[PDB]
């Protein structure tokens, strides 16, 4: 009966009439992504109890994994979440900062289009404000790396990284990073994350980690060998167990005496298959699934060093640095393609022998982060810690140009861009203003998670600044919600991390408001 | 069982008795303290009498419920007893309840939480006892100003509080008398205030004396008077009639030229009678004849006509004259000297901007003084007037009672640390009724402070942490008696301040409560008829 | 029942704001109109604000709060009652800070009450005196209400009317200069002739009818009598009524009715009066007296209207007729006249003073035309009251609201705390007056208002108003669309002293 749906000629989907302002519920959608995480945001960041796919229980703050495993089916959303892909490209952390920050751009922009003001002339503000917050970024460059290949540098500016992934750990895990990206930004210019990997092991607790050098896996040396120089290593998927012939190979046993002589057959054959590994010069041997008894022997027969790497990642890993590639067959004599080590040997630390791979001979740019915990959640979550703090190095390799943290830089930002649209005359001013108020959304994210009145750290970091005290920060404590200078405590962020951040969040705020209807389609 | 009503038992009633006592608090828990919110009254006929004074609310709240009707037949004994507290009283009960509601969860008889609320106020009235602070520190010291100065700061004379403080203080304490074996007391009627355009607000003056705004008249009359003999009369000596509902019916024209002549000529006796007592500083209240005028003028006495009768009435209880309604004494005419006769020592009528104020000094027993408010316009003069009238009550209700205690829930807050210790040395099943009681008594400073836009968990948890250290010891770095001060947020030590109560109240109004709570918590079934 | 907790302070909220934007286009010359369906299916086209809120009916008690100010400002000022409620409203539709900050009301009136202090002080600044000796000036600001109505046609006579009309009643000589339109002032019909023969009578004019002939139709030296007693008989000090039933009884009791009613009447005319004008009723028997006497005979005037008389031609009040001595005598009076002007009788004692009081004479050819100038003039004489109580301008067509709030906002920088931001959105809220004047003429107001705030920046604020009619800018020393300060000042405190009042209610509870 009509008068039915106005504005539905498209496959019947919701679209929303003029009264009920189809942008307006996209940006909702936005709204919803941010609080998601705008309570993990900080150090004292709320943690989320995630749910894998495999119905798996989690305990994290980070904001990739909740994203990661939180299936995100609106588009407005995912060009959000896009950005947050794109964010971990050119630096690792920033994250919240596009989820926050674009979610404070689109919640004020109703403000605007509620008013009457146009959606394009909204984006001309921002685009406007966007191109005036990085011409006053530079001017807010505190201090910058010294670039002394210094531990005690290197940790002191790591410590702002760490925390708000895994607060009150930070000296330790600030310590135990520099000393592996310190050994590695002697290779000039090219550095990378891929070099610094990470080891888990079940232990005591995070106290009692340390850095090993080469690829460290924590699976000891199943052979009795303890040390070998041998460059062929050759790596088989195929695990050491009873063989089977691709071809026919009917095997037929009646009696009692013939299932002993075809079993000695077998050990036979596979002591002629081990003896083919050092006949190829490859005292080294690796496999996937489990290793056999007889198997285990001719490894120590031959001083052939067995390997075990149950974990697909950890083979993949091999062979893209010595080059040593899994075939299909149980033993191959295939040495052209054997990898190749400067040193292999075994080596007890923490109470657990590893398998290690250094480089001797070679220079050596690759390292490993041993870490130790007595839970498997709680390893991983201090995994994700070692790559956002990791990452914060490598962009120091860049232009190294550090700025205030705990909400200093996005009041002085914002008071900075205020002023710009309080003398520009037009309508760009409106966005413009709203574009500075998104920055106190970071601030307002600080205090609310540490259980502040928000609106009096904004009027307070306010007063200071326009007394002139720049590097002024969120005073982190739950009985004090004053404000101290995060220039001498040392909470210090990267330049491109708020540079790219700022970019990435606009324009995935930009790109929402222009799209006014999502409609379906059909190949 | 079969009857004419309904009847309805176990621990639900209880419930529900608490939830509507909890209710009615609530009603009157953010109008709590100085800075309370304001509340509408719809009635049945559609009026709405918005007002924040808790004791106005309850006795316009109407609530078809026992167990809020026995807190409004509370109300009406705390406010007749002491006439204050009435808003702490319901919501202690209030809160008391809601705990003892909690510990009957717990298995615990409504008779062994009765008997620890019992022994509770008792231990409270005697911590109260041993730390008051007699009425003191008049001269000399300052227990006032800071209490006047914090009254006033509201309106806009607080821009120098201490000089009109000092106003306040000295008037206060001149208006001074024992009168019943060493009582002192001070009325309610209080100083005069009167005004003036004098160019600015410091320009206003403390006289010792009342101020009168009326004038002489004619100029012949003198203006600095010392006699001591002081008539009132509230007889005019104009033309006097028989009743305004009463006209003497007149018929010959010749009749009435003698009343006309017969009028003039009697009050040549009047006034000879008048002159004759001495009396100079005469004041009247129907007006004088214009001729009385001029006798005045030749014998020189300060004659004034048309004074009001409520600022005579306090002329007369100043000089002690016996107000006259009549010369005749039923059958002649006599101004009954020795009387109408105050006595004094000076009256001198000083120059004040458009008005003449006539000043009186040194009479028998007045307990009075006058003030002009001398300022800018009338709108500073007629708020000055209010904060000052507000401020004087301040230290009228604190010099008045013979004992005060620290407010602003320092009370409250010290219970709460005693009791609960005292709860530790008895046992008994009244360990957990006497540490309700004292964490009951934290509603107070947890309501203030709401009402005062700050975190309540945070200030009673100062007050507590200040009160507490002094049981720990009593050495001097730790503060003592610290209050709860609403407008900067922060406690603050009362005595300093001057945020005094009577201890009458907080002493009543915890025995009331308890009662009160008592009443309800013997309540375990209801029948209806 | 009853409501409790947040759901009061924005549940009235949305009352007030609910009445406000009944009346968002009510506002200005180009107002809109509204349809009232009555509940009989007839139909209302008004277009007055007070009107509209009169005849709706209202549930929540914040609107009759909001409509009860409104009529108390009836009273004192017949123009800015809209802005009342619109601002009252808009001050009020900031829920942001007041709820979703968790912010107390206590916090919120902190900073209206502050702002209140200083919107009253910058609308000082922008003011602008008035020669009001100079009547040229006033008629262009009386013409605020003459202009869009019937009476432009004798525009100049309205404001000699109400102007000359109210400075006979401002007594300066007292200091507060006060003035009593509704006694000092009473206005009075009169049937006959047109617009242009409606004039101001320097007296007291008294609507008793003629009830004999036998009464002074033209006198050059009127000679009036006062007294508030009643001629008749003396009754008892009860109400109780005088039953008889004996024929020689009656002649007792009548000799006593005609004596007692004789000889007062004797005392009355001994003075050779030309009236008796008594405060309460006057009987037959009375009135055979006066008709005798060959003089006028009135009665039922109230206290006020006799004191104006003894200011008018110098009689005395006295308490009976017996005690009425040689003062009370009219001398000095125009003349009295009882002609028959237009199908009724008017009383006229009109003289060549001016006794602290006036009577306007509002002519007419019929009575739609006659209503329709009576509440035209009432406004007038109001804007003389309130520029003469203060005569002080402030430019209108919303540039002292953009004025004002430009104030606050650079006021604002200063403030330290928390009531900054309900501090500057009070600043936003006078912005809705000049929204509404220019969503009615049809002109964008983004654009507009835009622009507008931008003038008061850089070029004074006593200007850059916006026209109601063209849309577009305009000077209001080019516009004069001058309103007075005592209207505006009034208006402000009203509307934040209204949001402050429904702000401080937090429990709606039923009880008597």
């Amino acid at each position: 009966k009509a008068p039915g749906f106005a504005q539905m000629l498209k496959e019947g989907a919701k679209h929303f009439s003029g009264l009920e302002e189809a942008v307006y519920r996209n940006i909702q959608a936005c709204k919803e992504l941010a609080q998601t995480t705008r309570t993990a945001y900080g150090p004292n960041g709320m943690n989320k109890m995630v749910i894998n796919h495999l119905e798996k229980l989690f305990v994290t703050n980070d904001a990739a994994t909740i994203l990661r495993e939180l299936e995100v089916q609106h588009p407005a959303a995912k060009m959000i979440v896009m950005a947050s892909h794109m964010q971990e490209q050119e630096v690792g952390d920033g994250t919240n900062f596009v989820l926050v920050f674009a979610g404070a751009l689109l919640e004020l922009a109703e403000e605007l289009l509620r008013i009457g003001l146009s959606v394009s002339e909204v984006i001309e503000g921002y685009e406007i404000a966007c191109r005036k917050a990085h011409e006053i970024l530079p001017n807010l460059v505190c201090c910058s790396a010294k670039n002394l290949r210094d531990i005690d540098e290197v940790s002191s500016l790591l410590r702002t990284s760490i925390m708000s992934k895994q607060y009150g750990n930070e000296v330790f895990l600030a310590k135990l990073i520099a000393q592996a990206c310190v050994s590695i930004f002697p290779d000039s210019g090219h550095f990378n994350v891929d070099n610094i990997r990470v080891c888990k092991i079940l232990g005591s607790g995070i106290s009692s980690s340390s850095v090993l050098h080469g690829m460290v896996f924590k699976k000891e040396t199943e052979g009795d060998v303890t040390s070998v120089k041998d460059a062929k290593i050759a790596v088989y998927s195929c695990p050491f167990d009873g063989m089977i012939t691709e071809t026919k190979g009917t095997v037929l046993i009646k009696t009692a005496e013939e299932l002993m002589n075809f079993s000695k057959g077998e050990e036979n054959l596979m002591d002629a298959q081990v003896k083919a590994i050092a006949d190829t010069g490859a005292n080294v041997v690796v496999t996937g699934g489990k290793v056999a008894d007889m198997a285990l022997h001719y490894a120590n027969k031959y001083n052939i060093m067995l390997v075990r790497l149950n974990s697909k990642w950890d083979l993949r890993r091999l062979c893209k640095t010595v080059g040593a590639t899994a075939l299909p067959r149980l033993t191959p004599p295939v040495l052209e393609e054997m990898g190749h080590c400067d040193s292999v040997y075994l080596s007890e630390v923490g109470d657990t022998q590893v398998v290690v791979f250094k480089h001797e001979k070679e220079d050596g740019a690759i390292s490993t982060i041993v870490l130790r915990g007595s839970t498997d959640n709680l390893m991983d979550d201090i995994e994700r810690a070692v790559d956002d703090g990791v990452n914060t190095f490598k962009v120091l390799t860049r232009d190294k140009r550090l700025v205030p943290g705990g909400g200093a830089t996005e009041i002085e930002l914002a008071k900075q861009i205020t002023s710009y649209g309080e003398t520009c005359p037009g309508l760009e001013q409106y966005a413009i203003k709203k574009f500075a108020e998104a920055f106190e959304a970071i601030p307002r994210a600080l205090a609310e998670n540490s259980g502040v009145k928000a609106n009096e750290v904004i009027s307070k970091l306010y007063a200071v600044h326009q007394e002139g005290n720049k590097n002024v920060g969120l005073d982190i404590e739950a009985e004090v919600p004053a404000v101290k200078d995060m220039l001498e405590a040392g909470i210090l962020d990267t330049y491109l991390g708020k540079y790219w951040a700022i970019k990435l969040a606009t324009n995935a705020a930009v790109t929402v408001l222009r799209v006014d209807q999502i409609i379906m389609a059909k190949p | 069982l079969s009857v004419f009503g309904d009847r309805s038992t176990g621990e639900t009633i209880r419930s529900q008795n608490v939830m509507a006592a909890a209710s009615i608090a609530n009603i009157v828990k953010s109008s709590l303290g100085p800075v309370g919110l304001d509340k509408m009254l719809v009635d049945d006929i559609g009026d709405v009498t918005i007002t924040n004074d808790g004791a106005t609310i309850l006795k316009l709240l109407e609530v078809e419920h026992p167990a809020a009707k026995v807190l409004c037949e509370l109300a009406d004994l705390q406010d007749k007893e002491v006439g204050d507290g009435t808003t702490s009283v319901v919501i202690i009960a209030a809160e008391l309840l809601k705990n003892a509601d909690e510990l009957v969860k717990q298995k615990i008889h409504p008779t062994s939480v009765i008997s620890g609320y019992r022994l509770a106020c008792k231990e409270a009235v005697r911590y109260i006892n041993e730390n008051l602070i007699v009425n003191t520190d008049e001269l000399g010291r300052d227990c006032l100003i800071n209490a006047a100065k914090t009254s006033m700061s509201s309106k806009i004379i607080g821009i120098n509080g201490d000089f009109f403080a000092n106003m306040v203080v000295d008037a206060v304490l001149a208006i001074k008398y024992t009168d019943i074996r060493g009582q002192p007391r001070y009325p309610v009627n209080s100083v005069n205030i009167l005004k003036a355009h004098g160019r600015s607000q410091m320009e206003s003056m403390l006289i010792s004396g009342y101020a009168l705004n009326c004038v002489v008249g004619s100029q012949g009359m003198p203006k600095r008077i010392v006699n001591a003999k002081i008539a009132c009369l509230d007889f005019s000596l104009q033309k006097t009639k028989m009743k305004l509902g009463v006209q003497v019916v007149i018929t010959d024209p010749e009749k009435l030229d003698q009343i006309r002549q017969r009028e003039s000529d009697i009050t040549k006796e009047r006034i000879q009678k008048i002159l004759a007592t001495g009396a100079n500083v005469i004041l009247t209240t129907g007006g004088i004849d214009d001729m009385c005028l001029k006798y005045f003028v030749e014998a020189g006495a300060m004659a004034v006509r048309r004074v009001l009768k409520r600022d005579l009435k306090r002329i007369a209880k100043a000089s002690g004259a016996t107000i006259l309604s009549t010369l005749a004494n039923l059958e002649g005419e006599e101004t009954f000297e020795a009387a109408m006769l105050g006595q004094a020592e000076e009256v001198v009528q000083e120059r004040i901007c458009d008005d003449e104020l006539i000043l009186i000094k040194n009479t028998k027993a007045r307990t009075s003084a006058s003030i002009i408010l001398r300022g800018a316009n009338d709108f500073m003069c007629d708020e000055m007037e209010r904060s000052l009238h507000d401020a004087l009550c301040v230290v009228k209700r604190v010099l008045e009672s013979k004992s005060v205690v620290p407010g602003g829930g320092a009370v409250e807050a010290a219970l709460s640390i005693y009791l609960e210790n005292y709860a530790t040395s008895m046992g008994s099943r009244e360990q957990l009724a006497i540490a309700e009681f004292a964490r009951s008594l934290l509603v107070i400073p947890n309501t203030l402070a709401v009402n005062a836009a700050q975190d309540s968990t945070d200030l009673v948890a100062k007050l507590r942490a200040f009160h507490n250290e002094a049981q720990v010891n009593p050495e001097r770095k730790n503060l003592k008696w610290i209050g709860l001060d609403l407008s900067n947020g922060k406690p603050r030590d009362n005595k300093q301040a001057g945020v005094f109560e009577p201890t009458i109240v907080k002493v009543k109004s915890l025995k009331f409560a308890t009662e009160a709570a008592i009443t309800i918590l013997r309540i375990d079934d209801l029948i209806k008829l | 029942k009853r409501e409790s907790g947040r759901k009061v302070q924005s549940g009235n909220i949305n009352a007030a704001k609910t009445i406000a934007d009944i009346i968002r286009t009510c506002l200005g010359p180009k107002s809109m109109m509204k349809m009232l369906l009555d509940p009989m299916g007839g139909i209302v086209m008004t277009n007055d604000g007070n009107a509209i809120l009169r005849e709706i009916q209202v549930q929540h008690p914040a609107a009759k709060s909001m409509i009860e100010i409104s009529r108390t400002q009836d009273e004192e000022v017949g123009d800015g009652t809209t802005s009342v409620i619109i601002l009252a409203g808009e001050m009020l539709s900031v829920a942001e800070h007041f709820l979703e900050q968790q912010m107390h009301p206590t916090v919120v009136i902190s900073a209206y009450r502050k702002a209140l202090d200083d919107m009253i002080s910058t609308l000082k600044k922008i003011s602008i005196p008035v020669d009001i000796s100079d009547s040229d000036m006033m008629l262009n600001i009386i013409n605020s209400s003459i202009t869009t109505k019937a009476i432009s046609r004798w525009s100049s006579l309205a404001c000699n009317i109400a102007l000359d009309a109210v400075k006979m009643v401002q007594f300066e000589e007292n200091g507060r200069k006060e003035i009593d339109i509704k006694k000092y002032a009473r206005v009075e019909k009169i049937p006959g002739g047109i617009i242009e023969d409606s004039c101001v009578l320097r007296g007291v004019m008294i609507n008793k009818d003629v009830t004999h002939p036998r009464m002074r139709r033209y006198i050059k030296n009127p000679r009036i009598v006062l007294l508030d007693s009643s001629l008749e008989y003396k009754k008892g000090e009860s109400q109780t009524d005088i039953e008889i039933t004996r024929e020689e009884d009656f002649t007792r009791i009548l000799q006593m009715e005609e004596e007692y009613i004789q000889q007062l009447c004797e005392d009355i005319i001994q003075l050779k009066p030309d009236v008796v004008i008594t405060e309460k009723g006057i009987s037959d028997l009375a009135q055979h007296y006066l008709m005798r006497a060959n003089i006028t005979a009135i009665r039922r005037v109230r206290k006020t209207d006799n004191n104006r008389i003894a200011r008018a031609c110098g009689a005395r009040i006295v308490s009976r007729p017996e005690e009425l001595r040689e003062d009370d005598v009219g001398t000095g009076a125009g003349l009295l006249e009882i002609k028959k002007i237009g199908d009724e009788y008017f009383t006229f004692i009109t003289d060549c003073k001016d006794p602290k009081a006036c009577t306007i004479l509002l002519r007419g050819a019929s009575k739609e035309i006659l209503s329709e100038v009576e509440r035209n003039l009432q406004d007038a004489m109001q804007v003389c009251r309130n520029v003469l109580l203060d005569p002080q301008l402030v430019p209108g067509g919303g540039a002292s609201e953009m004025a004002v709030a430009h104030a606050l906002t650079e006021k604002s920088k200063a403030m330290t705390g928390v009531e900054q931001w309900p501090y500057r959105a009070v600043a936003q809220a006078l912005e809705v007056i000049p929204r509404t004047l220019i969503q009615n003429c049809g002109a964008s107001t983004i654009r507009l208002l835009t622009s507008l705030r931008a003038k008061h920046t850089q070029e004074n604020c006593e200007t850059w108003g916006v026209n109601g009619e063209t849309g577009t800018l305009v000077d209001m020393k080019e516009l004069g669309i001058w309103e007075p300060l005592a209207v505006k000042l009034q208006t402000y405190k009203t509307a934040v002293e209204t949001a402050v009042l429904l702000l401080r209610i937090d429990d709606i509870v039923s009880g008597h």
